[PDB]
């Protein structure tokens, strides 16, 4: 998700489809795409 | 012209040429396009003074 | 200018629109309406009770102000909203550097957090009172500036050229001093002996000259007397009572030091109060400073005439010797550029000499309010040589300041550089934006997840180098490099612990260690951090923005990217003129920063010796070459080099494992290959800081180290079948 | 706008394709394209402006005039040369010293030679000379007095922003200006001129009737409060009385921003350069409340609200006064034909034009048909589409125009009636507006002081505006101080006849030695007033009370503190400067939103002010909130404040009723993203660790 | 120490210009008091002005009246600078009527009983040979300045045009502080407040009103405490 | 229109805060500076105009038997508060012997003169005291710098000192806007005034009010006009 968001969306998504590689929610960018509390600041599970 | 309001000028040298019409670039060109009477007058006037002019309207 | 640091005045219609649903709820609850739809109708009608209810409701609802280009976290800040008339948003005068917002038609956007958590975070984390220190270097950003500093400088300046009155008199208090000032028989800046009562803390410098007496005088907490000036006695009433007295011109840099000390020593509320008091005093005394630009206050030095005439005569001689045919046109040019550079610098120094220090422009420049000395040179003495078309240097300069009046051709020549600079800025905005985007995408998700990894490794940073004449002096860049970085382990030089382990490395430790003679220090760092979960707080150090220890969950990567991206627009490093040079001139400025950060091979690449050896030249007319054969029974190596190489290593000489051969920019790949990993880290950090601190921009080395750590996280594998 | 030389367009360059050498002034631009006037954005160097003396050749090249310097003696024989024929000649300067005989005086005559190479020559060698020392400059930049005392950056900014000046109710030409307002206004088209000689006959405000000397009559009809493309007014005012002998070309009425046929884009204000309690800090501006009372910087702005009556499938739309189900007061101010009455004052929500849809297929299902049949009252199903004032606007209805299909008025296919209502408003200068001068010295308005609070001179006159002196040297435009000094000098006229001093000698040989108070002065952009003359004249400024000359030869005057009364410690620099009111108006910029029009594909707030749009919270701001660690705020404003239909509805419901804001959900942008890349044939399934995670 | 109580005089230089001298003042005390007088004079001394107008056959201010060389907006610019003194608490209407050619000035106005126009040379418009003007000027007395927006209170008369009322009757006030010749260790000072006023009042009445205002304001502080 | 009112808050016995509640725009800056200058430079009181220490000279720096320099003695004395009802340059005596400290409690006031701060320390005596000093109290108002008063000329020991006749030592004013019935240009005035031990702050405020009321009744009596009030 983060790599597709940054650059080379076609190449990144094609490689991800070939590899059948899944994305885990962990990350900042890829957690603002889905619209979730970022894993930083006060959004950490400790503070949640 | 001579009827302009009063304004006191500090110019120390005299320009022998006054600024031409500030819209000649458009009106003259479009007169050449339509080739109307103003453009013909301009053409004959330029020919009398031996200038370079477009003799064929747009 | 009447706002507190945590206050914003927002227009009436804007506040009405943003807070609509709350206004309807309050109107219904206060029985001003029987139903929500009627409340909506009346709110649309703009009744008076609606306005009173808006005043009631905006309280205790923090409001996030923002400017369009958000170059760092102090570009969106939370304020407490107060309801104001007009059609414009009222903002504090000294938060204009955090936003970069000058009042020339700039605009501000504004947002309203809704949830309890959202506004709680707004007030606790984002409030303008808390955000006083920049994250890039730790220097305070919300501090007085421009007219405010010109006012405190007038307050605490000397009496030179200020025709003092009542100098040498003695006063039993400052109240008596202001009585004399009102009477017209004392000046705010006249040397006078003032008595200060119990509670006043004397100057740190003046204490050892305490009053002689058999009894032990409580210099900390006793009445004392000081040969001060009235303005300084007034200035020291703005600072908190416990603060030591200040007895010097607080122009711009000393005010920055005082604000930094206040922030690092006193709690945030008192620091904000002190900032407000300093703001009020600075404005108040800036009004009466007497700084008013007039055509006479721009003083053209009488030196300029004769200097420019004599150098003009020399130019005439050079032109005559060109037209006679002895020299070429290029020689004539270079000679005239040298002549007129001499003339320009001579006129600049004469202009600096001429004006008094009580001049308006001199006051605002020397106070560090607004201005430089080149600007004054152009305005008063001389404009000088300018970038000709196609990035060249006009031989003939502009021999006239703006006060004297540029000629026609002088103005036509001068507009070249203006246009070029405007276009350069327009492009560099987007260039820096792209650079910051890449830095953020790389460094994002490097988050402090660990309180403390139990490492004992660190960097061997020079603590007090520069032993020029055998004198231990604090290094010139401890502020960026070694400051804020904690200590790996206890440092002992005399058999006792000078600095305990893992403690914040502030200036007091620096003075201790430089006095005791050390020349290095072992600091914990992210580069040497070994933690299971990403980075740890202790190795990173202290957050340059909050001052305290880095809190777990800090998005340090985004902070580092923003810190490196902020000054990107203002670098402005590129060749003024072509100078008939290519290749030798490596890329300068933001191009250089992208070159280092992308790992792209430098444009002016120069090979670096693989091993210590004997190096000689095997130059061939078809192709020049430099060949080094190493000792210790090693294989020889060679480098193809251009004819124009300006070699910095002689033939048949002894090179070492990690030395350059020709003048240029070493590849980071080489420094990683032949030297090692600490070497490439050091080289990259130093090379980026080179341009950054050549401009004067100051970024802590941690923010670069984050990117460098991300750049070296992967290894290319070989012999991998097993 | 009519002298531009555009480059970005069809058959030419583009924004990104253009490099540098096109965006940079060339040595051949001298006299043909303006170095200084240029956009301050992406279009730098692309969009330009013809010089004052430029002439487009038949082939399309620009030509500039040059006096033929024949064997070193100047002549009036002007030849127009283009850049290519210009690069074969040696060109002197118009300001080169010259004697009574036209032969050159000094041996060294500076010349602009081929390749942009200035290099002096003997003089007989010289072959051409510039016809004017402002040949290089354009018209707008020629407005600026003391241009040579400004860096090109601020001259460029000033020329750019002089074009945004709003026209004011009463317009006065600048007290200190160039010799260029008259010709600039006359050669434009807003100044009513005389076609032929004659005598004026009837002079109302609306028309001027003149009896020609050839035996004919002409009645010039004058425009009165006519809206412009940008919403200003084109009111015209007469200059002649009903006995005046006219000549062809003479000005009979003046257009907006003109006085006696001379441009007047702003007003002369009395300014003192000083800091003032941190209100003109960082380029802000302080001005007295006099300018609000006197309406010195006021303007009239007109807004049109056009509405059309259509013919839908269910019938025709009609402009009917009897709007369905409304109170009597809302349409009490509506004509019998449904349109608002001229002269009425309007506020947000006022029905400018009443219109009704023929009917709405809202509830006519068999159930509703049975209900209506049993009721016996066929409830009207018409939609109230009445034109209303956009929220945030006020004014008086200055006009109404109605086009119709039944009459001969043409209309586009589909519309039966077209009603265009013009609503006019008067804008007084308030805190938020933007003033500027002719030197790029612009700033917003921060405070309006009571007339007593403002500093005042010795005899009591307050100053009008307060400007920070910090900007002048740092921004490096020390021409506004010269303008200020000459403005004060002109307001308090001088009498320097017969002093036998150099500056006085020059001023009396020119003919400016004696000048009555209030006279307007001309400062040619490269032949203007000298600094020495300004200083000398300042010593001989006609006094007011006895010999009172508030301003000393230092250019400075002693002021008093209007809030305490004590004299200020040192003299201040005061004088008259021309301040322009720019079209950047605070009223338009104020943009606010709570809820409103979302977009179609992405369920996000729309942009633009007229749409009541939202504010683009770019990704840089997301970085800022992430750096702060503000987790819940970012989640709330990425989902609840945008792109979460259920969240958007429920947050509003909770606030109006009073309740906790609900937990966010899945953005609709994510849903459309996954559907899009599914249509790209990627099996993008939101998976849980135990299966398929909730969409 | 010095028992000289302050004393006030009046010099007269023109019919509406007067210098008022206060000699027995402490040093460094003339400026503050003179500026308090200047502030109160320029701020809060009552006068009167035209609150509104109404021309025949005119519904708004953005139109023209036939035969008149000036627009209604220019007419209002001329009306707002009318120096008129009233004596009625309630508004009193004031009519102007003119026909045929002629510069309609302020002298042509027909003020009611208890109202006066103190500038008869004010040129209000210039009619044509076929121009007629019929105006209904409402005069009201207040202090300071009130905008046309605040003067707006009724709408049933579609034809009225509320205008801005410059109530202030004083024109410009300055002052000075000189040195009293008295030989003293403190060198007392002499205040010279120079008042010029519009024709509605003499400077003496403006000074009296300013003094009354200030006396009341400071008697608040004096009497209220103990 | 609105009736401004005066309220006072007492922080201690030496200074107090005075708040002037809603007034019209710009009236805050009419009341503020005038009240400040009147409170400061109009109220009458007594101060020590000169001092003669036994066997001393004006140029002679210190005093034998006294550790404090002459300048320190001058400061300690011009800090002294005294109230003189005699309307003449009375002279007050202070006699001290032996070592110790000499306070203002040991002054010898004539009938009518009084020193209100008895615990002020004038000097410290080492060894033999022999401190006999006569100081010339005087009456006045304001602040007079120690211009040559011919006090050294009459007798060398008698030296001139700066005189703080004014009971109020310092006072500062500030004008801050207040929200008063939908209007936001109404001002309120804050005056913080400190005063020596002579009189309370409220008494000084009342005296300044009296002085200003008379000073502007002067102008009010030019004619019985009626600007209006409350
Ligand atoms: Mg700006
Ligand atoms: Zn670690």
């Amino acid at each position: 998700l983060s790599a597709a968001s940054f650059q080379e969306t076609t190449r990144v998504l094609t490689d991800a489809a070939i590899n059948a590689k899944s994305d885990s929610l962990i990350g900042l960018k890829e957690n603002v795409i889905i619209g979730k509390l970022i894993p930083a600041g006060t959004g950490l599970s400790r503070y949640r | 012209a001579s009827t302009a309001p009063l304004r006191i000028s500090f110019a120390k040298i005299k320009e022998p040429l006054e600024v031409p019409n500030l819209l000649a670039l458009q009106t003259e060109s479009f007169d050449w396009l339509l080739g109307n009477d103003a453009w013909k007058a301009r053409v004959e006037s330029a020919l009398e003074s031996g200038q370079d002019v477009p003799t064929k309207s747009g | 200018p009447q706002l507190k640091l945590h206050q914003c005045g927002l227009p009436k219609a804007m506040a009405l629109e943003l807070f609509k649903p709350f206004v309807m709820k309050r109107l219904v609850d206060l029985n001003h309406a029987q139903n929500i739809k009627s409340a909506k109708r009346m709110v649309e009608r703009g009744r008076t009770v609606v306005y009173d209810v808006l005043e009631e409701v905006i309280a205790e609802h923090p409001v996030l102000l923002n400017r369009a280009p958000t170059l760092h976290r102090l570009g969106i800040q939370a304020f407490e909203p107060q309801l104001v008339e007009g059609k414009a948003i009222q903002i504090h005068p000294l938060v204009c550097t955090a936003f970069n917002a000058d009042f020339d038609g700039d605009q501000m956007a504004v947002h309203l957090p809704l949830s309890a958590e959202a506004q709680a975070e707004a007030r606790i984390l984002m409030l303008s009172s808390n955000n006083i220190l920049k994250p890039a270097d730790g220097r305070p950003v919300t501090m007085p500036t421009q007219d405010m500093v010109l006012g405190l400088f007038f307050l605490t300046t000397d009496s030179e050229g200020r025709s003092p009155k009542g100098e040498g008199r003695a006063f039993g208090s400052s109240a008596e001093a202001i009585m004399a000032f009102d009477a017209g028989d004392l000046t705010l800046q006249a040397k006078i002996d003032i008595r200060f009562p119990v509670g006043t803390i004397p100057p740190r410098g003046f204490e050892p000259p305490a009053r002689e007496e058999g009894e032990p005088e409580w210099q900390q907490g006793d009445t004392f007397t000081l040969k001060t000036t009235l303005g300084r006695a007034l200035f020291n009433e703005l600072l908190p009572e416990d603060y030591p007295f200040v007895d010097y011109e607080v122009g711009k840099k000393q005010l920055s030091e005082i604000v930094n000390d206040l922030a690092e020593r006193y709690p945030k509320v008192i620091v904000a109060a002190t900032l407000d008091n300093l703001k009020a005093a600075g404005f108040f005394w800036a009004t009466r400073s007497g700084v008013t630009v007039a055509i006479s206050d721009i003083v053209v030095p009488d030196a300029k005439k004769e200097i420019v005439k004599g150098y003009e005569g020399q130019d005439e001689k050079v032109q005559k010797q060109y037209e006679r045919g002895l020299i070429t046109k290029e020689e004539r040019t270079q000679e005239l550029i040298a002549i007129w550079t001499k003339a320009t610098n001579e006129v600049a120094e004469a202009m600096n000499d001429n004006f008094p220090k009580t001049n308006p422009v001199s006051m605002m420049v020397n106070s560090g309010a607004r201005g430089n000395m080149m600007q004054m040179r152009q305005i008063a003495g001389m404009r000088g040589l300018v970038s000709n078309a196609k990035n060249e240097t006009i031989p003939r300069p502009i021999k006239a300041s703006f006060r004297e009046g540029l000629s026609v051709l002088e103005y036509f020549i001068s507009t070249h550089g203006a246009r070029k600079g405007l276009a350069d800025t327009a492009l560099r905005t987007a260039d820096s934006g792209y650079l910051t985007r890449r830095l953020v995408d790389v460094s994002q998700d490097v988050i402090i997840r660990e309180e403390d990894c139990g490492t004992e490794r660190g960097l061997k940073l020079p603590i007090a180098t520069r032993d020029a004449d055998g004198t231990l002096r604090k290094a010139e860049d401890v502020e960026t490099s070694v400051y804020a970085r904690m200590l790996a382990e206890d440092v002992v030089i005399d058999g006792k612990v000078i600095a305990p382990a893992n403690v914040d490395l502030g200036d007091v430790l620096i003075d201790a260690l430089v006095a005791h003679g050390v020349e290095e220090v072992k600091t914990r760092s992210i580069l040497t951090c070994e933690s299971q979960v990403g980075t740890c707080a202790m190795c990173y150090g202290r957050s340059l923005a909050t001052g305290k220890l880095v809190d777990i969950g800090e998005a340090v990567g985004i902070i580092a990217a923003q810190s490196i991206g902020e000054p990107g627009t203002q670098l402005t490093m590129r060749t003024f003129h072509t100078g008939g040079v290519a290749g030798d001139d490596i890329t300068q400025g933001l191009p250089r920063v992208v070159e280092l950060f992308e790992a792209r091979t430098p444009k002016g690449v120069a090979p670096i010796s693989e091993a210590s050896g004997r190096v000689r030249i095997e130059e061939t007319e078809k192709t020049k070459k430099i060949v080094v054969t190493p000792d210790d029974g090693s294989d020889e190596t060679a480098f193809p080099i251009s004819k124009r190489a300006r070699l910095l290593v002689g033939e048949g000489d002894h090179v070492e494992v990690g030395q350059k051969l020709t003048v240029g920019a070493t590849n980071p790949h080489d420094v990683l290959r032949i030297l090692g990993q600490r070497a490439v880290q050091v080289h990259l950090v130093g090379e980026v800081q080179k341009v950054y601190n050549s401009q004067g921009v100051s970024i802590h080395d941690k923010h670069i180290e984050i990117i460098i750590r991300q750049m070296l996280r992967r290894v290319t594998i070989i012999e991998s079948g097993d | 706008h009519k002298r531009r030389l555009n480059a970005l367009g069809p058959g030419g360059l583009s924004r990104e394709r253009a490099g540098f050498e096109v965006r940079d002034v060339h040595p051949s631009h001298y006299g043909r394209m303006c170095p200084i006037e240029t956009p301050e954005g992406p279009n730098i160097g692309l969009i330009g402006s013809l010089a004052s003396y430029g002439r487009i050749n038949p082939f399309g090249f620009i030509e500039t005039p040059y006096r033929k310097v024949v064997e070193g003696q100047v002549t009036d024989d002007v030849d127009y040369l283009t850049a290519d024929e210009e690069d074969r000649f040696v060109i002197a300067q118009a300001n080169a010293a010259l004697g009574d005989d036209m032969r050159f005086a000094e041996a060294r005559v500076l010349v602009r030679r081929r390749g942009g190479e200035v290099d002096y020559v003997p003089g007989d060698d010289v072959d051409y000379m510039d016809v004017s020392p402002r040949q290089m400059v354009s018209v707008a930049t020629a407005m600026i007095p003391f241009l040579e005392h400004d860096d090109a950056n601020r001259a460029l900014m000033g020329a750019n922003m002089m074009r945004q000046a709003v026209p004011l109710i009463k317009s006065e030409s600048p007290l200190v200006g160039t010799g260029m307002e008259y010709r600039s206004a006359a050669d434009a088209g807003d100044v009513v001129k005389a076609e032929k000689a004659g005598v004026v006959q009837e002079v109302s405000a609306d028309y001027i009737t003149t009896t020609n000397d050839d035996g004919t009559y002409i009645t010039y009809r004058l425009a009165k409060f006519s809206r412009s493309n940008q919403g200003t007014s084109v009111n015209q005012k007469v200059i002649v009385a009903e006995g005046d002998r006219i000549i062809e070309g003479q000005v009979l009425a003046d257009g907006p921003a003109t006085e006696n046929g001379e441009m007047a884009l702003g007003k002369n204000l009395l300014v003192a350069f000083m800091p003032w309690e941190g209100h003109n800090y960082e380029d802000a501006i302080i001005l007295s409340q006099r300018l609000v009372q006197d309406d010195v910087l006021s303007s009239i702005h007109i807004e049109e609200h056009e509405v059309d009556a259509r013919d839908t499938k269910l019938g025709p739309e009609e402009i009917t006064r009897d709007i369905p189900n409304v109170s009597e007061e809302v349409l009490a101010d509506l004509d019998e034909r449904g349109i608002i009455r001229i002269g009425a004052e309007v506020v947000a929500g006022d029905i400018l034009v009443g219109k009704v849809t023929p009917k709405g297929e809202t509830e006519l299902t068999p159930e509703e048909r049975l209900l209506r049949a049993i009721f016996g009252e066929k409830a009207r199903e018409v939609r109230d589409t009445s034109l209303k004032v956009p929220h945030g606007e006020i004014g008086k209805v200055i006009g109404v125009r109605v086009f119709d299909r039944e009459e001969g008025d043409e209309l586009p296919p589909g519309v039966n009636q077209l009603v265009r209502v013009y609503v006019a408003q008067k804008r007084k200068i308030t805190d938020g507006d933007k003033l500027a001068g002719r030197h790029g010295n612009k700033g917003v308005i921060s405070k309006i002081n009571p007339i007593e609070d403002m500093p005042f001179l010795e005899d009591g006159t307050p100053v009008d505006i307060i400007l920070n002196p910090l900007a002048v040297p740092s921004r490096m435009n020390p021409g506004q101080v010269l303008e200020i000094h000459l403005g004060w000098l002109a307001s308090r006229g001088w009498d320097v006849s017969g002093l036998a001093e150099e500056w006085a000698q020059r001023l009396q040989v020119i003919g400016a030695d004696k000048v009555e108070p209030g006279t307007n002065v001309a400062t040619p952009v490269f032949d203007g007033a000298r600094e020495d003359e300004l200083a000398g004249l300042l010593q001989h400024t006609i006094p007011n009370r006895d010999g009172e000359r508030m301003v000393l030869p230092s250019g400075k005057a002693r002021l008093f503190d209007g809030r305490s009364g004590e004299p200020f410690p040192e003299p201040i620099s005061v004088g008259y400067m021309y301040i322009l009111k720019l079209h950047h108006l605070v009223d338009d910029k104020l943009h606010a939103r709570s809820t409103g029009p979302y977009s179609m594909i992405t369920q996000q707030p729309l942009g633009g002010k007229a749409q009541f749009g939202g504010q683009r919270f770019g990704e840089m701001e997301v970085w800022a909130l992430e750096a702060y660690g503000a987790a819940y705020a970012l989640q709330e404003l990425l989902t609840i404040k945008s792109d979460d239909v259920t969240g958007r509805v429920k947050v509003y419901e909770a606030i109006v009723k009073g309740e906790n804001i609900p937990e966010p959900g899945i953005p609709e942008s994510f849903k459309v993203l996954i559907k899009e890349m599914q249509s790209l044939c990627l099996n993008v399934e939101v998976l849980s660790s135990d299966g398929m995670s909730i969409e | 120490l010095i028992a000289q109580r302050p004393s006030l005089t009046e010099e007269v230089v023109d019919e509406f210009r007067s210098r008022f001298v206060i000699e027995p003042l402490e040093p460094g005390f003339g400026y503050t008091l003179g500026n308090s007088l200047r502030r109160t004079l320029l701020s809060s001394i009552p006068g009167a002005a035209v609150t509104s107008i109404r021309i025949d056959g005119v519904l708004h201010e953005f139109t023209t009246v036939p035969g008149v060389k000036e627009d209604v907006t220019d007419l209002i610019l001329n009306i707002k600078q009318l120096v008129v003194s009233s004596e009625h608490d309630e508004p009193v209407v004031m009519y102007l009527r003119k026909q045929g050619p002629g510069l309609v000035t302020a002298a042509d106005i027909a003020p009611p009983a208890g109202v006066e126009v103190h500038n008869p040379d004010l040129v209000l418009a210039t009619l044509n040979g076929k121009g007629k003007l019929e105006m209904e000027l409402t005069v009201e007395r207040g202090r300071g300045y009130v905008s046309a927006v605040q003067n707006k209170q009724v709408g049933q008369e579609i034809g009225r045009i509320p205008v801005d009322s410059i109530y202030s009757p004083v024109l410009k006030v300055t002052y000075k502080v000189e040195a009293t010749r008295v030989e003293q260790r403190t060198d007392f000072d002499k205040l010279i407040v120079d008042v010029e006023t519009k024709q509605a009042m003499r400077p003496r009445d403006a000074m009296a009103s300013a003094g009354k205002t200030l006396v009341e304001l400071f008697g608040l502080a004096r009497e209220l405490n103990i």
